[PDB]
C-alpha cells in the first residue's frame, strides 16, 4: 500500500481553493502499463476525462550492432493526466474530482506517478480512502494541518503575500503543473514553446507551433495558477525553473543520442532524446513542441529533449513537478 | 598632535614573479579590527583591497588575504602577477581622526632586458619656434638603473639635458625613459652629427645610435 | 548597476582665491551614504579632507581648515560639492571624491588636479617625431604647457598597446611631456598614425599626422 | 505638606567628576543638587539624562542563503568522447561534473559495447529544490550613539553624543570615550526570519573557497548565483557485465541542514526598534551586552547668582491610583504637575509615602498643566501614596487593597530597617 497525502487547511475560505496530492508507485513491466486503470473507493466525485482513450506515439530503443535502434508506433493509453481545458480551474465550483497518472519509465519497467487533485471540502467527507492501479492499492489520508493560517512547508507553517499591487519571509514551496492542448485560431497567445524561446534564446526558431499552456497547484492547496500570466511573479518564477530544469525538480546510466520518428508514419525524424539504463528517473511522457495539433509521446528509457534553447526535435513534459520561492509570513 | 601613527615599512626589495609575498604595517596604538588596505596603481586612482582586517573587498582576486595580531597586522600575496606592482596602503578606522599610512610599493623581478633605444631629430614645426630638442627613447629594459649620455660630434655634453621615467609596466613589467636634448637653432645649425649613447648591465659594450644632419 | 563618480571643477587658481570642486555619482542610492573628500599631493600620501552624512546636518572637517573648506551635496541630482576659501601654495594636490563607509572608502574616482600658483596659462605645442626594419617606433612631443595635466592618445584612443606616455618634467613655470608608440614596419608609414593631444585649461586640442 | 524625601545634595567646594558605565538597553537619571559652598540655602537642580545606545552598522549585503538537496546521477556512452554530448545536469543551478573521459576498460563495461578505451563515463553532482532560508549582512564599521540631555539650574541643553563628540557648555561636559561591544568588523549577521526575531552571528563565514555544508555554501547574489564546489571525490564503481554506476563517498547534508544540526553552537543577538537601509542597519540591543563609558564633570564655577534669579517653580497634586500594595502585583499613580516661571523645565517626580519612594517617572514638564504617570511596587495596607517632588509633596494621598529598563539615581538616603516587614 502507498501513501497519498492531502494536507487539508482548517478553513474553506474564499471558495476556489484545491487541495492536492501525489504518489511515486514501484516498478511494473512495460506489457502492464497498457492496462492500467484507477479505481476508487473514495467518497468523491471523479472527473471520467483523463480514464478515456488516448493516443500516443510509443518510442523505445534496443542495443544494436550509432549503437541503437529505435522504434515507434501509434498505442492508446488511458488515465493518463491530459486533462481538458477548464477542468481544473472550474474543479472547486463543479466538485469534481481529478485523479490520474503520468508514467517514469526505462526500457522494461515503469513507475506511475498518481496525482489527486480535489475540492477543499473533501477534507470535511472524508479522513481517508482507497485507490487502485493495477495490483497496488493507495491509501489516501487526508490529515489536518499543524498551522494556524497557512501550511507547512520545510516544517515551518507559512502563510503567502495576497495583495495585488507590491509591498518578507520567504519560503520555497513546492509547484506542480499538468500540461493543457489548447488552441485559438488566431495569434501566438497560445505558443507556449515561445514563451520559453524568448525567455533563453539568442536567435529565432522557425517551427515551434504547440498550443497550450500549463495548469498549476502550489503546495499542497491553493488556487489554480495558469502558466504563463504575464504580469504574475510566480508564473514568472515557475517558467524560469521551468527553462532551467525541463524535466522537474527533486543509479541511472546515460547511453547516448537518439533519434525517431514521432507519429511513426513521418518519414523523417522528429524527435531526439538520450537513451538511458538503470532507475528510471524523469518522467517519460510528453509533447512535441513543432505542432499546433498536439502529438503526445511516450518514451520509455529515453530522455526526450526537453532543453528550450535548442529549435528542434524537442517537447514539452505532460506534467512538471519543481520548486519556488514565495514571500510571505512564517508566524 | 596625539593621533596614532601607522608605520608603514617602504623600499621593499624585488621579489620574484609567482611567488608569495607579505606586506606590514605596525600601529601605534591598537585598533583592534578598524584597518583597511588599499592599493593605488601607477598613474590611476586608489583602490579598496580589504576591509575589517580579513574581509575582501569587491572585484578583488582571492589570491589576497590579511591578517595581524595586536597594532602588528599583515597582508599576504601568493600567486604573484605582473598587474598588481602598485603602491599599498593602510589606515585604521577606530578612533578620530582615522589616518592613513606611509605606502609600499612592489617590484616583480624579471629576466634582464635589453633597451630598445631609439633616436629622433628635431621636427620642421619645432624649427618655426627657434629651439631645437632631439628625443632619444629606451623602452622595454630591465632593470631600472640605466644610464644616458649624449654626443655632439665626438664631444660630451650633460647640460640642459632634460630626462623622465616611467614605473614598472603592468603587462611586462619594464621600465622605460625619454631624454631630450634642447637647444637652440643658433647652436643647432654649427654642428652635424648627434649621438645618443646608453650603457645597461645586460652588456658592458654601450649601445650606439646617432645621426647626421 | 555598476557605481560611477566623476569629479570636475578643477584647474588652476590665484594664492588667496575661491574654487568649487563638484563631483557627480551615479550606480547607487547616493541619499543613503556618507560622502566624504580625500587629496593627495604629487607623489605623496592620501589625506582625508571633509566629510558629510546622509541629510547634511552632520559635516566633519580637519583642523588645519577652520572654517575654509565646506562640503555640501544634492541628493536630488546625486552631487556632491566642495566649497574652498582663499587657498594657498599648499592646497595644490588631487581630489578625490569617496563613498565614506564611517571608516573605510570603498569607491574612488578619477580625481581632478587642483594648482594654487600666481602662474599664467600656457598653450602648449605638438611636434611629431620622424625616423631618423623590424619594429619602427614614434614619438609626440608636447612642449611648453600649463599646468597640469594633459590627454594624449593614438588613433582616437584605440592603440593602447604598445603606448608609453612618459611623465612631465617642470622646468621654470613650464612643462613638457613626450609620448611613444610602437607599431609595426608593414603599418607605417602604410596606415595614418595620428598623435591626439589634449589640454583642458587652455583649451587646446591637436591632432598631428605623423609622416617622414 | 513636604516631607523628607530630597535628592543628595553635593557641596561645589571641588569640581564633581563622574564615570559611567551604561548597559546596552539601560537609560540612566542621574539628579542631584548643587550647593554654594558660601550659602547653605542656595541650591541649584542638577539633572542627567541618557537614553539607550543606539547601534549604527555600515554593512555589505551579501544576498540571500539557498538550500537545496544533494543529487548525484550518471551517464555512460560507448562511442565517442565526454566532451560531445549534453547532460541534463548541467542546465541545473549549482552542477559539478567529473567525467572518465576515454577510461573505458573491460571490467567495468555492460553487456553491450566490446570496446576498450573508446567510451564515456559521465558522473553530475547537482543541487535541486533551492530555496531561500535567511538573508545574511557582512560588518563593515561601527558607531555609537546616545542622546543626552542636562538641566542645570534653568538652563537645559540636549546633544546626540557620539564617540568623536561630547555635549560641552560653560558650566557641564559630558563625552562618550569608550564602547565594550559584543559586535566587531567582518562578522556575518544572518536573520532567518524577519528582522525583530533577531539572529545569528558567525565568523568563518565563506567567501573565497566555499564547499557545500559551510555556511554561505549556496548563495543568491544580486547579480546571480554563487555555487560551490563539493567535499569529497568521486569513484566508479562496476561489476562483471553491468553499467558502470558512479558513486561519491563524500558531504550530502547541506550548510542550512548543518547549521540546523548544530544551531546552538552559535552565537545568538536580538533586535529591539530596527531600521535597514541600503548602507546601513541601525537597532538598540536588549540583550545588555554592550556598555559604554562616559565621562561628566561639573566646574565649580557655577556662579549661583546667575543660576538662582527666578528658579522653576513646580506644583503636584495627586489625582489617580489604580493597583494594589503587594510587592508584585504594583500600583499606578497620576500626578497633576504645574510648571510656571520657566518654559520647559526637566526633573522627576516621585510616588512616595510617610516613609519610602516606591517609584519614579522622568519627565520634561513644560509651562502650565502635565499629567504624569508613576509606577510603583511595595507597600504597607495603610500606606497613603503621594505625587512629591524633591521636597514637596501633594495635599493628600490615596490608598490600595490587597524591569522597565530604567535607573534611577537621586542620591536619596533609603530607609533602613524599620520599613521593612511591617
Ligand atoms: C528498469 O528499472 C527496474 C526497477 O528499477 C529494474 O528492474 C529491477 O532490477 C533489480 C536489480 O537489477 C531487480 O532486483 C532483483 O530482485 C530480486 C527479488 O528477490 C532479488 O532476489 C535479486 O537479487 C539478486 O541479484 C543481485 C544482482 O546484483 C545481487 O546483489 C543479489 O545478492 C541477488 O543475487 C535482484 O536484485 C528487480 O527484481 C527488478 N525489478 C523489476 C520491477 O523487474 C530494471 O533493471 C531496469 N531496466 C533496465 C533495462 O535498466
Ligand atoms: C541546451 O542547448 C544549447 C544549444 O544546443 C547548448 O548550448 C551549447 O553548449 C555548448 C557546451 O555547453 C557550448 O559550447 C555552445 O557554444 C552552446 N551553444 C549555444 C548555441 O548556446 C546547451 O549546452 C544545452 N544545454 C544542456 C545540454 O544542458
Ligand atoms: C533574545 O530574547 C530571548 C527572549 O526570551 C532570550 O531568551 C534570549 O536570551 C535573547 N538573546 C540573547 C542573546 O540574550
Amino acid at each position: 500500500t502507498g501513501e497519498l497525502k492531502i494536507e487539508c487547511p482548517h478553513t474553506i475560505g474564499l471558495g476556489q481553493g484545491l487541495v492536492i496530492g501525489s504518489v511515486e508507485l514501484p516498478p511494473v513491466p512495460l506489457t502492464q502499463v497498457e492496462s492500467l486503470k484507477l479505481e476508487s473507493s473514495c467518497n468523491f466525485d471523479l472527473h471520467t476525462s483523463t480514464s478515456s482513450q488516448q493516443p500516443f506515439t510509443k518510442w523505445t530503443w534496443e542495443m544494436k550492432s550509432t549503437s541503437f535502434q529505435t522504434k515507434s508506433s501509434e498505442i492508446n493509453l488511458r488515465g493518463l493526466c491530459l486533462v481538458p481545458p477548464l477542468v481544473i480551474e472550474t474543479a472547486a465550483r463543479t466538485r469534481k474530482t481529478i485523479a490520474c497518472f503520468d508514467l517514469s519509465c526505462n526500457q522494461t519497467a515503469c513507475q506511475p506517478t498518481v496525482f489527486l487533485i480535489g475540492p477543499i471540502q473533501t477534507c470535511i467527507t472524508t479522513k481517508s480512502c482507497l485507490l487502485g492501479l493495477g495490483d497496488q492499492r493507495i491509501q489516501v489520508n487526508y490529515e489536518k494541518t499543524y498551522c494556524v493560517s497557512g501550511q507547512l512547508v520545510e516544517g515551518v507553517c507559512f502563510n503567502p503575500v495576497h495583495t495585488m499591487a507590491l509591498s518578507y519571509d520567504i519560503v520555497t514551496v513546492m509547484v506542480r503543473c499538468f500540461l493543457i492542448a489548447k488552441k485559438v485560431s488566431t495569434g501566438d497567445s497560445m505558443k507556449l514553446e515561445k514563451s520559453f524561446e524568448t525567455l533563453v534564446q539568442k536567435t529565432s526558431c522557425t517551427g515551434n507551433g504547440f498550443q497550450g499552456y500549463y495548469i498549476c497547484l502550489v503546495g499542497s492547496s491553493s488556487e489554480p495558477l495558469y502558466i504563463p500570466t504575464l504580469d504574475d511573479y510566480r508564473s514568472a518564477e515557475v517558467l524560469s525553473r521551468m527553462a532551467f530544469a525541463p524535466h522537474g525538480e527533486d543509479a541511472m546510466r546515460i547511453i547516448g543520442k537518439v533519434t525517431g520518428k514521432a507519429p511513426s508514419t513521418e518519414s523523417s525524424d522528429t524527435i531526439q532524446g538520450v537513451a538511458f539504463s538503470g532507475n528510471p528517473l524523469y518522467t517519460s511522457t510528453g509533447v512535441l513542441t513543432a505542432k499546433d495539433d498536439p502529438v503526445y509521446i511516450w518514451a520509455p528509457g529515453i530522455i526526450m529533449e526537453g532543453n528550450h534553447s535548442v529549435c528542434d526535435k524537442k517537447t514539452l513534459p505532460l506534467t512538471w513537478t519543481g520548486f519556488i520561492p514565495l514571500p510571505g509570513e512564517i508566524e | 598632535t596625539g593621533d596614532i601613527v601607522m608605520t608603514q615599512s617602504p623600499a621593499f626589495p624585488p621579489v620574484s614573479l609567482g611567488d608569495t609575498v607579505t606586506i606590514t604595517c605596525q600601529a601605534s596604538q591598537s585598533v583592534y579590527k578598524n584597518l583597511a588596505w588599499y592599493q593605488q596603481k601607477p598613474g590611476k586612482s586608489p583602490r579598496l583591497l580589504i576591509f575589517g582586517m580579513s574581509s575582501l573587498a569587491d572585484g578583488v582576486p582571492s589570491r589576497f588575504s590579511a591578517s595581524g595580531s595586536d597594532k602588528q597586522y599583515s597582508l599576504k600575496i601568493r600567486g604573484l602577477q605582473p598587474e598588481d606592482a602598485a603602491i599599498y596602503y593602510c589606515q585604521q578606522h577606530y578612533i578620530a581622526p582615522y589616518t592613513f599610512g606611509a605606502g609600499t610599493r612592489l617590484e616583480i623581478k624579471r629576466t634582464d632586458a635589453a633597451p630598445t633605444v631609439s633616436i629622433f631629430p628635431p621636427s620642421s614645426e619645432q624649427l618655426t619656434s627657434g629651439g631645437a630638442s632631439v628625443v632619444c627613447f629606451l623602452n622595454n629594459f630591465y632593470p631600472k638603473d640605466i644610464n644616458v649620455k649624449w654626443k655632439i660630434d665626438g664631444s660630451e655634453r650633460q647640460n640642459g639635458v632634460l630626462n623622465s621615467w616611467t614605473d614598472q609596466d603592468s603587462k611586462d613589467s619594464t621600465y622605460s625613459m625619454s631624454s631630450t636634448l634642447t637647444l637652440t637653432k643658433d647652436e643647432y645649425e654649427r654642428h652635424n652629427s648627434y649621438t645618443c649613447e646608453a650603457t645597461h648591465k645586460t652588456s658592458t659594450s654601450p649601445i650606439v645610435k646617432s645621426f647626421n644632419r | 548597476g555598476q557605481v560611477q563618480m566623476k569629479e570636475s571643477g578643477g584647474g588652476l587658481v590665484q594664492p588667496g582665491k575661491s574654487l568649487k570642486l563638484s563631483c557627480a555619482a551615479s550606480g547607487f542610492t547616493f541619499s543613503d551614504f556618507w560622502m566624504s573628500w580625500v587629496r593627495q599631493p604629487s607623489g605623496k600620501g592620501l589625506e582625508w579632507v571633509a566629510r558629510i552624512n546622509t541629510n547634511g546636518d552632520t559635516t566633519h572637517y580637519t583642523d588645519d581648515m577652520k572654517g575654509r573648506f565646506t562640503i555640501s551635496r544634492d541628493n536630488a541630482k546625486t552631487t556632491l560639492y566642495l566649497e574652498m576659501s582663499p587657498l594657498k601654495s599648499e592646497d595644490t594636490a588631487m581630489y578625490y571624491c569617496t563613498r565614506d563607509r564611517l571608516g573605510p572608502f570603498d569607491y574612488w574616482g578619477q580625481g581632478t588636479t587642483v594648482t594654487v600658483s600666481s602662474a599664467t596659462t600656457k598653450g602648449p605645442s605638438v611636434y611629431p617625431l620622424a625616423p631618423g626594419n623590424s619594429m619602427v617606433t614614434l614619438g609626440c612631443l608636447v612642449k611648453g604647457y600649463f599646468p597640469e595635466p594633459v590627454t594624449v592618445t593614438w588613433n582616437s584612443g584605440s592603440l593602447s598597446s604598445g603606448v608609453h606616455t612618459f611623465p612631465a618634467v617642470l622646468q621654470s613655470d613650464l612643462y613638457t611631456l613626450s609620448s611613444s608608440v610602437t607599431v609595426p614596419s608593414s603599418t607605417w608609414p602604410s596606415q595614418t598614425v595620428t598623435c591626439n593631444v589634449a589640454h583642458p585649461a587652455s583649451s587646446t586640442k591637436v591632432d598631428k599626422k605623423i609622416v617622414p | 505638606t513636604d516631607t523628607a524625601h530630597g535628592s543628595g545634595i553635593i557641596p561645589m567646594r571641588t569640581d564633581l567628576e563622574l564615570d559611567f558605565s551604561l548597559p546596552s538597553s539601560a537609560s540612566y537619571t542621574y539628579r542631584r543638587q548643587l550647593q554654594n559652598p558660601a550659602n547653605e540655602q542656595e541650591k541649584i537642580p542638577f539633572h542627567l539624562q541618557i537614553s539607550k545606545q543606539v547601534i549604527h552598522a555600515e554593512i555589505q549585503h551579501l544576498g540571500h542563503w539557498m538550500d537545496g538537496t544533494f543529487n548525484l546521477k550518471t551517464a555512460f556512452h560507448c562511442y565517442g568522447s565526454c566532451e560531445k554530448y549534453a547532460y541534463p545536469w548541467q542546465t541545473a543551478g549549482c552542477f559539478i561534473e567529473k567525467d572518465y573521459e576515454y577510461e573505458s576498460g573491460w571490467g567495468c563495461n555492460p553487456p553491450d559495447c566490446p570496446g576498450v578505451g573508446t567510451g564515456c563515463t559521465a558522473c553530475g553532482v547537482y543541487l535541486d529544490k533551492l530555496k531561500s532560508v535567511g538573508k545574511a549582512f557582512k560588518i563593515v564599521s561601527l558607531r555609537y550613539t546616545r542622546k543626552a540631555c542636562i538641566q542645570l539650574g534653568t538652563e537645559q541643553t540636549c546633544k546626540s553624543v557620539d564617540s568623536n563628540d561630547c555635549l560641552v557648555t560653560t558650566s557641564v561636559k559630558v563625552c562618550l570615550i569608550g564602547t565594550v561591544s559584543k559586535f566587531q568588523p567582518s562578522d556575518t549577521l544572518l536573520f532567518l526570519g524577519p528582522l525583530e526575531q533577531g539572529g545569528l552571528i558567525f565568523k568563518q563565514w565563506c567567501t573565497t573557497t566555499c564547499q557545500f555544508g559551510d555556511p554561505g555554501d549556496i548563495m543568491s547574489t544580486p547579480v546571480g548565483m554563487k555555487c560551490p564546489e563539493l567535499n569529497g571525490s568521486f569513484r566508479k564503481k562496476c561489476a562483471f557485465a553491468t553499467t558502470p554506476v558512479c558513486q561519491f563517498d563524500g558531504n550530502t547534508l547541506s550548510g542550512y541542514k548543518r547549521m540546523i544540526a548544530t544551531k546552538d553552537s552559535f552565537q545568538s543577538f536580538n533586535v529591539t526598534e530596527p531600521h535597514i537601509s541600503a548602507s546601513s542597519l541601525e537597532w538598540i540591543d536588549p540583550d545588555s551586552s554592550l556598555r559604554d563609558h562616559i565621562n561628566v564633570i561639573v566646574g565649580r564655577d557655577l556662579s549661583f547668582q546667575d543660576l538662582s534669579e527666578t528658579p522653576c517653580q513646580v506644583d503636584l497634586a495627586t489625582t489617580s491610583i489604580d493597583g494594589a500594595w503587594g510587592s508584585g502585583v504594583g500600583f499606578n499613580l497620576v500626578c497633576s504637575v504645574s510648571l510656571t516661571e520657566c518654559s520647559t523645565f526637566l526633573t522627576s517626580i516621585k510616588a512616595c509615602d510617610s516613609a519610602m519612594c516606591y517609584g519614579s517617572t522622568t519627565a520634561n514638564l513644560l509651562r502650565g498643566q502635565n499629567t504624569v504617570h508613576i509606577v510603583g511596587k511595595g507597600g504597607h495596607s495603610g500606606s497613603k501614596f503621594m505625587c512629591c517632588h524633591d521636597t514637596k509633596c501633594s495635599s493628600t494621598g490615596l490608598v490600595a487593597a490587597a524591569d522597565s529598563d530604567k535607573i534611577f539615581d537621586d542620591g536619596a538616603p533609603e530607609c533602613g530597617i524599620s520599613c521593612w516587614f511591617t
